[PDB]
RNA sequence: GAAAUUGUUGAAAGGGAAGGGCAUUUGAUCAGACA
RNA sequence: AGAACUGGCGAUGCGGGAUGAACCGAACGUAGAGUUAAGGUGCCGGAAUACACGCUCAUCAGACACCACAAAAGGUGUUAG
RNA sequence: GCCCUGAAAAUGGAUGGCGCUCAAGCGUGUUACCUAUACUCUACCGUCAGGGUUGAUAUGAUGCCCUGACGAGUAGGCAGGCGUGGAGGUCAGUGACGAAGCCUAGACCGUAAGGUCGGGUCGAACGGCCUCUAGUGCAGAUCUUGGUGGUAGUAGCAAAUA
RNA sequence: UUUGCUCCACACAAUAUAGAUGGAUACGAAUAAGGCGUCCUUGUGGCGUCGCUGAACCAUAGCAGGCUAGCAACGGUGCACUUGGCGGAAAGGCCUUGGGUGCUUGCUGGCGAAUUGCAAUGUCAUUUUGCGUGGGGAUAAAUCAUUUGUAUACGACUUAGA
């Protein structure tokens, strides 16, 4: 449904873990600029990993687009799904995860009515 | 260009023969090597005596075993000399050599398909002439290898059972060129003639 | 150097048959029947294998067994062994 | 250096007031190329007159070609140079077509006989040897005598293909 | 350092490893040498110290 | 006939590379014959094809090409340098490519 | 009823450590997208 | 061990110098293409077993700045003077 | 000039290795070729700067739009942000038709801190946004307390007569 | 221990592959010398010839090569067979006889081919294994335990037991 814009670039894909994440258990993947002063990382030696920076940054075009091409939005009732009421060639609505069962199969069909987008459309459905 | 290359080692100096049949192999060309004794080293025979006598004392000092392994038969100077140009130790490596097989001698299958040369690696031509120079199986009989006599034997041995052949072809390729000639000048010979054959 | 054939006689004393095992009493004794076949053909097979021998071989090397029976050890299993052979003649050598 | 050109390089103190038109002289300079030639002609005149390029003036620059390039000649060289002790007076004899391509295998037999390098060398005149036996260093002479012949044995065919079938000769 | 008194080691490199013999039956590393000219007999025996 | 083979025979020799950094964007590649830079301009652009086999079948075949194209002369001995859609996958250094005859100009 | 750590089952790798980076073959697995 | 001017290293990765704080080259946002630096191109290793003219045969040859050494003195070895 | 003599050290061994002798050595010349995070062109990101534009009747004025240059970094400064415990206002937010938590080489957003969903397990509570507040973020500190390994089914279990 | 094994044949099914795609095409020796043809007195011989690259040689036309007729030859060649011979360096290959049979593009004919839609490797190699079939062929041992002491820390070794 979604409206027309550039071929998505994603410039690096991969996640940027922490260093020596995969070392020790205590440290998490969770990512950590070191401040050493002998940290191989730190100094850039080739082979090493590689560190989040600003030049990785997304295309202010296709940027938090979803590969639909709706930028998405967290909905948790029928109202809120309404404020997409006119825009549903730019955002998707994505039913919240505690919304109840019987709740969500009322906000799924209002999305229907209303053409508008649900990403986690099978979420506690009865089947 | 062929499945498998053969190549007499004759006249050919180990270190260039080496170097070309390193490349031979990295690009994935199956090569074996025969004749491996007659292969030639620049300098004379005495140089190349001790060059390896220092090869010999370089071994493990606490375990004369886990050091480095001194082999004496002219294939496998032959093979290290060509062991080294090779990044061995890598897959790609392994994947190599396995496609390369050296011999003294000329043995089965071998000995009846055709062997090739190297021209960059023929000594007659790459040496200058009145240079010294060494065979590799005097180097190897010298440091210890036990089969040039044996050798030499079975080599003079298959020398005369192809003499033999090639004597056969030699007289059948004349038949051939002489039928080829009672049909010199008919029409078709004068149209080929003519299309450059 | 290596080995290109041997030749083995036709009867085998059970002194030698015991060597060619380590549980002989249960076995069946199987060991040189089939063997002991080639010579019921004339011979044959025996003869060529002598023949190829002689053709090739540079050295001779006869199998020869202690008969242990004679010596008042306990051992039963007799002892088999290959001698070289250093009398005139490869051809003369396989014929003794 | 490079493959050497010949030049005529002339030059002249710059006009004084007092003294215009000042003397001017010339040079046959050996070099790959002009700006290289204009170098060595300052370089020399600087060894030899009251002059630096700062006082002077380049009033022309030409190129000088073989006079009848191919006749073979059997030039005379004379050079001083520089070793690594102290410094040289050599005349070596080159036969060759023309004083430019002689002048290049000179540099490259002292470079090779002596390990002079271009900026250790000064060409103090080339000249044509013109009557025979005077001729007097003797790799030269030995190619004047009549009726030369010479053969080229153990020739090489440089092979254009990895691997050969033949097992090649050296027949000529 | 360096030794003190020089004296000569022990054993004999010669006869490394110091395991145990891959066989009660020594083998025969080497025999005689051939003059194919005297009569053919055996060049060794079997025996029971 | 015997022979159906409509391209030449090319070797896959190493990634471009620096003495000691490798960049697989890019594969060098030995064609047969083709043994000058000249000799090689000829075969600029005509695309590349490796073939190679597997165990599951596919889209009804047991046989999977990577697809490629000679872009630009090597050196100075007829090596080329070709460019794929997928990069190509190193155990393939010294395998068998093929060049196609297309797209032609005569 | 987390982690360290352990048992079973399932898959995979291992010629004197293991883990990591760029790239791709292979297997497994998954989104989106068509209309 | 101690001063002067500058350039660096420290705080700095990238290419070359096999290796290396200080050298050569060049200073970094994420990437495509092209071309280069210094340094290389028998094989390891991408890239001429290219071209050319000489010199050198070492029963301890030689093989590239910083750089990982050698001198006096000698040779009827051989080269050009 | 090159080559030889002069030229003696301790584990086995280094023109980087193989190896090379009309060189793959020494000197010198000519061309071609290889490849840096550098240079040229383009795309994206961010930073700084210079312009444009409040005119309603629609959605951001700290905005919207054109354009040019730049981007290393320890100690250190500043900036804009992420995340936790509680407080004011709000969404008449979420929830026993399942809140919080926990597991999950399953999905997606972000350069990133982190954010969102799916499934599973679970049982009573809990979120978004504008503000307020601080006992507010861990890999270290021979750090505190608890818990757990490799060592390892190992050292051992042998004095005092049986 | 539920009909298990092996060699020859096909049948399905797997699984692999350092990388088929006309052919690895056989003297030896010399290199300041040789190859070949030829004559002879058979020699370190006479005469001739060649080289200067395999860019050769051989093969190569037919639905990835279908279905057919005929002439000329008496040749080639693929296969299963049979005769005699050779090969131990790793021989596992070479050669030769004789029938049978397919093909022959040596030459002349009849027919087919589209619609895979303008390219998409457009699938034709050989790896190892497993399951049933039926055509020959074959009916053992080793280990624990016990035991000896030519051995031994334990394992191991060396004996013995229908
Ligand atoms: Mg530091
Ligand atoms: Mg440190
Ligand atoms: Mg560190
Ligand atoms: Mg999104
Ligand atoms: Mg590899
Ligand atoms: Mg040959
Ligand atoms: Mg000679
Ligand atoms: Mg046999
Ligand atoms: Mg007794
Ligand atoms: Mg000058
Ligand atoms: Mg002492
Ligand atoms: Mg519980
Ligand atoms: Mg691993
Ligand atoms: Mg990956
Ligand atoms: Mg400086
Ligand atoms: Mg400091
Ligand atoms: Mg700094
Ligand atoms: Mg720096
Ligand atoms: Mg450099
Ligand atoms: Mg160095
Ligand atoms: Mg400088
Ligand atoms: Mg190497
Ligand atoms: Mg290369
Ligand atoms: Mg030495
Ligand atoms: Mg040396
Ligand atoms: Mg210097
Ligand atoms: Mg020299
Ligand atoms: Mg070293
Ligand atoms: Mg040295
Ligand atoms: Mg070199
Ligand atoms: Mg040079
Ligand atoms: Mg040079
Ligand atoms: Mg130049
Ligand atoms: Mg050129
Ligand atoms: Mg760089
Ligand atoms: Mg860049
Ligand atoms: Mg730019
Ligand atoms: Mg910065
Ligand atoms: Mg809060
Ligand atoms: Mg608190
Ligand atoms: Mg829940
Ligand atoms: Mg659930
Ligand atoms: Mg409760
Ligand atoms: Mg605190
Ligand atoms: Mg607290
Ligand atoms: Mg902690
Ligand atoms: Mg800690
Ligand atoms: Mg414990
Ligand atoms: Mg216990
Ligand atoms: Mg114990
Ligand atoms: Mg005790
Ligand atoms: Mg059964
Ligand atoms: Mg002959
Ligand atoms: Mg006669
Ligand atoms: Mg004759
Ligand atoms: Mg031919
Ligand atoms: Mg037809
Ligand atoms: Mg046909
Ligand atoms: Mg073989
Ligand atoms: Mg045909
Ligand atoms: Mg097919
Ligand atoms: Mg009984």
């Amino acid at each position: 449904a979604s409206l027309p814009h550039p071929k998505i670039v994603k410039k690096h894909t991969k996640k940027f873990k922490r260093h020596h994440s995969d070392r020790y258990h205590r440290v998490a993947e969770n990512w950590r600029k070191q401040k050493g002063i002998d940290s191989v990382v730190r100094r850039r030696f080739r082979g090493n990993i590689s560190q989040p920076k600003i030049g990785y940054g997304s295309n202010k075009k296709t940027k938090f687009l979803s590969p639909s091409g709706h930028k998405t939005f967290l909905v948790a009732n029928v109202k809120d799904l309404e404020t997409l009421t006119m825009h549903t060639k730019t955002y998707a609505a994505e039913i919240a995860h505690n919304i109840s069962a019987k709740n969500r199969v009322v906000i799924l069909a209002r999305a229907k009515a209303l053409g508008i987008k649900v990403t986690n459309p099978k979420g506690r459905l009865a089947l | 260009v062929e499945p498998v290359v053969v190549i007499d080692g004759k006249g050919h100096l180990v270190g260039r023969l080496a170097s070309v049949v390193a490349k031979q192999l990295l690009n994935g060309q199956k090569i074996v090597v025969v004749r491996a004794e007659e292969l030639n080293i620049s300098g004379e025979f005495f140089r190349n005596k001790l060059k390896y006598h220092d090869f010999l004392r370089k071994a493990t000092a606490f375990n004369k075993t886990r050091g480095p392994f001194h082999f004496r038969a002219p294939s496998r100077i032959f093979y290290k000399a060509l062991r080294g140009m090779v990044s061995h130790k890598t897959a790609r490596g392994k994947a190599a050599l396995e496609r390369l097989k050296v011999f003294e001698g000329i043995p089965p299958p071998y000995d009846k398909k055709k062997r090739v040369v190297v021209p960059q690696a023929l000594r007659v031509l790459r040496l200058k002439p009145g240079r010294k120079y060494t065979t590799l199986g005097k180097l190897s009989t010298s440091v210890g290898w036990k089969y040039e006599d044996v050798v030499a034997k079975l080599e003079a041995k298959r020398k005369v059972s192809s003499a033999e052949y090639y004597a056969k072809k030699r007289a059948f390729t004349k038949k051939v060129a002489s039928a080829n000639a009672t049909a010199a000048e008919s029409d078709v010979a004068k149209q080929l003639a003519a299309l450059g054959y | 150097l290596r080995s290109l054939t041997t030749v083995w006689a036709e009867h085998l004393s059970d002194e030698v048959k015991r060597r060619f095992y380590k549980n002989w009493y249960k076995s069946k004794k199987k060991a040189f029947t089939k063997y002991s076949a080639k010579y019921a053909q004339d011979g044959a097979g025996i003869e060529r294998e002598l023949a190829r021998i002689k053709k090739y071989a540079s050295v001779v090397r006869v199998l020869v067994h202690t008969q242990i029976r004679k010596t008042p050890l306990a051992q039963k299993k007799a002892h088999l062994a290959e001698i070289q052979l250093n009398g005139g003649s490869i051809s003369e050598k396989v014929d003794w | 250096m490079a493959h050497f050109k010949e030049y005529q390089v002339i030059g002249r103190r710059l006009p004084t007031e007092s003294v215009p038109e000042p003397k001017l002289f010339r040079m046959r300079i050996f070099a790959s190329n002009e700006v290289i030639a204009k170098s060595r002609y300052w370089y020399f005149l600087q060894k030899l007159h009251k002059v630096k390029k700062a006082s002077g003036e380049i009033v022309s620059i030409n190129q000088i070609n073989e006079a009848h390039p191919t006749k073979v000649k059997n030039f005379g060289v004379w050079v001083r140079y520089d070793s690594r002790s102290g410094t040289h007076n050599m005349y070596k004899e080159i036969r060759d077509v023309s004083r430019v391509a002689a002048v290049e295998t000179l540099y490259q037999d002292m470079a090779a006989r002596h390990r002079a390098r271009f900026r250790s060398i000064h060409i103090l005149k080339v000249a044509e040897i013109e009557k025979t036996a005077d001729v007097k260093r003797q790799y030269v002479k030995q190619f004047l005598t009549k009726d030369l012949k010479f053969p080229l044995p153990h020739r090489v065919q440089k092979s254009t293909k990895t691997f050969s079938y033949k097992r090649p000769s050296t027949f000529y | 350092s360096h030794r003190k008194y020089e004296a000569p080691r022990h054993g004999h490199l010669g006869f490394l490893p110091r395991k145990r013999a891959a066989s009660i039956r020594a083998r025969v590393k080497a025999f005689p040498k051939d003059d194919r000219s005297k009569p053919v007999a055996l060049t060794s025996f079997l025996g029971y110290k | 006939a015997e022979s159906h083979r409509l391209y030449v025979k090319g070797k896959h020799l190493s990634y471009q590379r620096s003495k000691r950094v490798n960049n697989p964007n890019v594969s060098l590649i030995k064609i047969e014959g083709v043994a000058t830079p000249q000799d090689a301009q000829f075969y600029l652009g005509k695309r590349i094809a490796y073939v190679y086999r597997a165990s599951k079948e596919v889209r009804g075949s047991k046989i999977r090409v990577m697809w490629g194209k000679v872009t630009r002369t090597h050196g100075n001995s007829g090596v080329v340098r070709a460019t794929f859609r997928n990069n190509l996958p190193a155990k393939t250094f010294g395998a068998s490519v093929r060049i196609f005859l297309y797209p032609s100009n005569i």
